[PDB]
RNA sequence: CGGGGAAACCCAGGUGGAGGCCUGUAGCGAUGCUGACGUGCAAAUCGCUCGUAUGAUUUGGGUAUCGGAGCGAAAGACUCA
RNA sequence: AUCCACCGGCCCCGAAAAUGGAUGACGCU
RNA sequence: AGCAAAGAUCUAACGGAGAUAUACUCAACAUGCAACGUUGGAUACUGGAGCGGGGAAGGAUUUCGUGCCAACGGCACUCGU
RNA sequence: UAAUGAGAUUCCCUCUGUCCCGAGUUACUAUCUAGCGAAACGACAGUCAAGGGAACGGACUUGAAGGGCUAAGCGGGGAA
RNA sequence: CGACGUCGCUUUUUGAUCCUUCGAUGUCGGCUCUUCCUAACCUAGCGCCGCAGAAGACGCUAAGGGUUGGAUUGUUCACCCACUGACAGGGAACGUGAGCUGGGUUUAGACCGUCGUGAGACAGGUUGGUUUUACCCUACUUAGCUGGAAAUUGCGAGAAAAAGAUUAUCCGUAAGCGGACGUGCGAGCGGUGGGUGUACGGUACGCUCACC
RNA sequence: UGUCGAACGGCAAGUGCCCCGAAGCCAUCGCACGGUGGUUCUCGGCUGAACGCCUCUAAGCCAGAAGCCAAUCCCAAGACCAGAUGCCCAC
RNA sequence: UACGUCCCUCUCCAAACGAGAGAACAUGCAUGGGCUGGCAUGAGCGGGGGGCUCGUCCCGAGGCGCUGAACCUUGAGGCCUCAUGCUCAGGGACACA
């Protein structure tokens, strides 16, 4: 009940089951999307995330001061290619995401590339840290 | 025992039977709501779909993350030569249902309306509205017309106008049809006295789309789907796909049904017809009603846009040619494969919500090829890319020679 | 809009286009690249230079100019 | 043939071509698809995949052992569907 | 002319299931 | 229902009853289609663990020439074990 | 218990249409024609709701449907 | 909320029975797909609270719509992880094997434990173990052709119709009232004929043949 | 890789393989669209007695659920349409 | 008797087959040109690691130039009348006891 209706609708690209990168410096160099915040249930699909999606999260590979728990993170990139409302189609060499709370803060300091435009607005932490608004 | 699981069912069940559409034209099954408190009008227009393309507007929507941003808008072109009147028919009002009271003629009918009579025209007699056309200013029948345009003015609460398409100015190579296609509009507006009298002034004459419609509206598109076969259950109902190691087959439905009712459903999904059927898919908002090349030479050229360009792309719509006449651009998609004929009726649904009161203004036309991927957006671009190649070196070479 | 140039070719890519693209090692100053053919895309991988492919901007106006 | 050692003997480079050794044709089998076919091409076959392939190996002709009996690296298997 | 305790007749409540449905049907007040 | 493994046939001239087969006032297409053998030519295939050339077992005239087409060669035949 | 196993099991890596979630192409069928030409099966036949009944009717009772004849499918019934 | 009692509904359990089937109704669970029911989990209106708000208890009208992704297990069940507005409960021959799958029960091989003198036994564990046929009738899905109101015939005459319904031109309303070619030769409303420009290219509008 | 003597043009490998590829088809993998009136249930009421006051109910009214019925939407005269029409014929 | 409809022929918005949309001397069809796109610089000819021969001349993958060349572009069916070819009283059957 958090952020849903509030960024435009982009191409799920990371069901679960998905393995993403951990761009922020918590010691961890991993996630593994266990679910979507925002899934309302359809029969055989999966929970998918997009860019702006917090996902819970587990670290397979990373520090075990958190490895072995279910975490909050929020995807900054994807590489399955959205269209934006004004008509380009973009996407990133690598998927990428960024642990957070329940409520959004960011738990790190910095995030190793990019983020873009669509999950940087839903979450001002990710926006602060980031050296790059693509 | 229940459904272990639950998903919705397949298919919206209400546009059952999905057999192959009666006609091939648009015909709009329901006008809109007569006001008689408004002006005498027509309800519907008939244009034919040209191909597809895409624009770029900024937005005005107050609250919205695009407020005052420009998106790209995908836009249908539909090619619209005007209608020609040739009658007026009126209908009244029975327990059984709408009876037809009569129809007048215009006196004066083109070839290729009365060609709609024959399925060979060029080796017939061709006579057909030849005994209606002298006896419609005898004495007699000049008072039978005058006796049935009052049997309107009595008994008809319903006053239509049949127009036709009048293809011989839509000057199209691929539309293969020489036979114009007819339809009944129903005027709106005034009472019967003042409907016929805007049946009567406009009859004989042809009218254009742009005095049916405005530009930044919406309209119904009556319509007749791209028609694609016989198709099996997965391609037409959309059920899931069964698993890789079945026996005779996957794309079915594995059960059709219970023991008890001993029966097959009407409900169950089966193969059949798939496409060719009529759909009438409101809420199509207008975004440019184009005027002729004869008029206008530079039709995508907008304010923020200086570049003279026509509407139609290079190298054509494909399958289709260029658009020749006045036509009307609608955001999206409509229901069928170009060169088709369909129906632009005004909206029956309330058109009082903010997305469909929104004017429009654009800012870019896409004249860019579609075959291919397209690159220029006129020639004159593809001639600065490109300099004198050696087609143009060899032409410039014999018109030195002489 | 605006017509962005691609990358690779330096085609004009017109509104609605091409399709952007934007990498791990990313530049400052083009952080996303925009490209108008999976062909110019697919050049870009294999990291080709954008001379000595000869249908590109960059070929024309060192040879032909 | 070289090297180390007081000796016992060790250490290295080749030579050599051992094995119910290994990969893999033919041959001999028949694992999986629970594939195709299932009024078949076929009263048991087709396809790919698979087991083995110098041995307790495969095979022709000839001979010898049978009906409460024969033969059996043994499955009551086989003894002219 | 107004209250109180009891008892009866018809009617209602109590009275919720898996194909569309049955005083035999329409209907009847 | 079927006659769906083993890639595949095309061409012209001859042969043959198997054609180029028409009641008028019709130039031909729109009123004789399909299919056969032989030689030439083109195109392929088998690919020397061969749709190559000889033997055993088994068969016993299927060999060869000439005629010939009733029935057989699950379509066809002017061909044929 | 090393080596060996078309043996039984579990996890990890790579890997992928197994899946999300399907799409599109090919050869051969089906399909249409020419030639040829069967079988299984077959009491009679063949639209349903309820009632009753040997207590799950195509035939009986009362209702509801049903103009005739076809081509391709299909697997709910015929307790096929 | 409600002991002690008590009156009952339900046939998604199980027991009891033995009616039907042993010249055979394919005997589990998944998967798929559609529909039904309400004893309502979410959603629409509500009443009522030991209802201040926020969360929520209880109830009513309502079954229109929705009711998931997983780990382990062959599982129905169970049990946790997580999302959700919510992850309600059931029926249809314990819906659904010429729909699939074959994990499991449910043969022949083999092993173990307990039993048996043995052959063998085991609602004990384990492993390996052919899933055949539609071209018929109906149903359903689409795709064609084609008669028929005495639903094929009777000639068996019923118009969501006009108003002489008794003779007869129309127009417009009942009281009123507009005009209607005149006698083979004429004329009038008109369909098609020859030459120098008008309305939104080629059709109309200016100035020999039928009918009155 | 083989093969027409080599280049040329090719061909064989049941489409040799690799890269890009129109058109067509197609993805919640892209894109567009998805609307009106009433009836009346629960219920809260209004007038108002039976029952000289009281009372939503007995007559009568009001407002009113995602239910229900229509509009829109899809098929549509075996729903047998003296609905309208074009042209021939026949009366 | 006529109006006509249907087959054969042509087209593809339709399509298993029927049915459908159409056209039937028509830029209708055929080929060409131009456009539009695709690939990525054709055969041919002429001026570089090295290596032969008696400064010169030959062998040499690659490269460069003519050359955004060459080829392909509607066809289950892109565009333009931009040019020319081809049609020469369309044929059969019903309507019709
Ligand atoms: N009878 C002749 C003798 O050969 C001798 O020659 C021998 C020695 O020089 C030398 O002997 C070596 C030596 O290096 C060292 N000190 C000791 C070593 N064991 C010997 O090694 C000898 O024996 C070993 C076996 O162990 C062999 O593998 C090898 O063939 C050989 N090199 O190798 C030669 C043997 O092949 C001497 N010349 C001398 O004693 C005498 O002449
Ligand atoms: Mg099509
Ligand atoms: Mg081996
Ligand atoms: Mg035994
Ligand atoms: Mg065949
Ligand atoms: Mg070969
Ligand atoms: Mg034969
Ligand atoms: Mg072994």
């Amino acid at each position: 009940a958090n952020v849903k209706g509030c960024r435009f609708r982009v191409s799920v690209a990371l069901p679960v089951g998905a393995v993403v990168n951990c761009a922020d410096n918590t010691g961890a160099k991993n996630l593994y999307v266990i679910s979507v915040k925002g899934y309302h249930g359809r029969l055989n699909r999966l929970p998918s995330a997009a860019l702006g999606d917090m996902v819970m999260c587990s670290v397979k590979k990373g520090k075990p001061e958190l490895r072995k728990k279910v975490l909050n993170a929020v995807i900054i990139r994807q590489r399955k290619s959205w269209r934006r409302k004004d008509g380009t189609v973009i996407y990133f060499e690598d998927n990428a995401g960024v642990i957070v709370n329940p409520k959004g803060e960011m738990k790190g300091s910095g995030i190793a590339g990019p983020v873009a435009k669509e999950s940087a607005d839903l979450w001002p932490k990710i926006s602060t840290h980031a050296p790059a608004i693509v | 025992s229940h459904c272990k699981f639950e998903h919705p069912r397949h298919g919206h069940l209400g546009f059952l039977p999905r057999k192959r559409s009666r006609q091939i034209r648009g015909r709009a099954r329901a006008f809109p709501k007569d006001d008689a408190t408004q002006k005498p009008h027509l309800t519907s227009f008939m244009v034919f779909k040209a191909g597809m393309t895409h624009i770029v507007r900024d937005v005005d929507r107050p609250g919205s993350k695009v407020n005052k941003k420009e998106v790209v808008e995908p836009v249908t072109i539909l090619e619209a030569p005007p209608m020609v009147i040739v009658g007026i028919v009126g209908y009244r009002q029975t327990p059984v249902g709408l009876k037809t009271i009569g129809t007048v003629w215009a006196h004066h009918t083109s070839v290729e309306f009365r060609r709609r009579y024959y399925k060979n025209w060029k080796q017939s007699a061709q006579l057909a509205f030849s005994r209606q056309k002298q006896f419609a200013n005898t004495k007699e029948g000049k008072v039978a017309e005058a006796r049935t345009l009052n049997a309107f003015a009595k008994k008809a609460s319903v006053i239509r106008v049949i127009a036709h398409t009048q293809l011989r100015k839509l000057r199209n190579h691929r539309v293969g049809v020489k036979k114009a296609h007819v339809q009944e509009i129903q005027i709106n507006g005034g009472n019967v006295a003042a409907k016929i009298a805007l049946a009567k002034s406009l009859l004989e004459k042809e009218v254009r789309v742009d005095s049916v419609f405005q530009q930044s509206e919406a309209c119904d598109v009556c319509s007749v789907t791209k028609g694609h076969g016989t198709e099996g259950v997965v391609k037409r109902w959309g059920v899931a796909c069964l698993p890789r190691k079945t026996h005779r087959g996957l794309r079915k439905v594995a059960c059709i049904g219970a023991w008890h009712p001993a029966r097959v459903m009407y409900t169950v999904a089966r193969a059949g017809q798939h496409g060719y059927h009529h759909r009438t898919q409101l809420n199509k908002k207008i975004y440019q009603i184009g005027r002729s090349v004869a008029v206008e030479p530079n039709q995508a050229t907008t304010t923020y846009d200086l570049t003279a360009k026509t509407i139609t792309p290079m190298g054509g719509f494909v399958g289709y040619g260029t658009v020749r006449n006045d036509y009307v651009m609608l955001k999206g998609s409509v229901s069928g494969p170009r060169r088709r004929v369909m129906t632009l009726r005004r909206p029956m649904a309330p058109q009082t919500s903010r997305h469909l009161k929104e004017k429009i203004v654009l800012k870019f036309i896409d004249t860019s090829s579609k075959i291919g991927h397209g690159r220029f957006q006129t020639k004159k671009e593809k001639n600065q890319w490109f300099g004198p190649l050696k087609k143009d070196r060899i032409r410039r070479e014999e018109r030195l020679r002489k | 809009m605006r017509t962005i140039e691609c990358e690779f070719s330096h085609f004009a890519v017109h509104p609605g286009h091409g399709r952007r693209y934007v990498p791990f090692a990313f530049l400052s100053t083009k952080p996303v690249l925009t490209f108008s053919r999976p062909k110019c895309f697919a050049l870009y991988m294999r990291k080709k230079n954008p001379r000595f492919i000869p249908w590109t901007r960059t070929y024309r106006r060192i040879h032909r100019k």
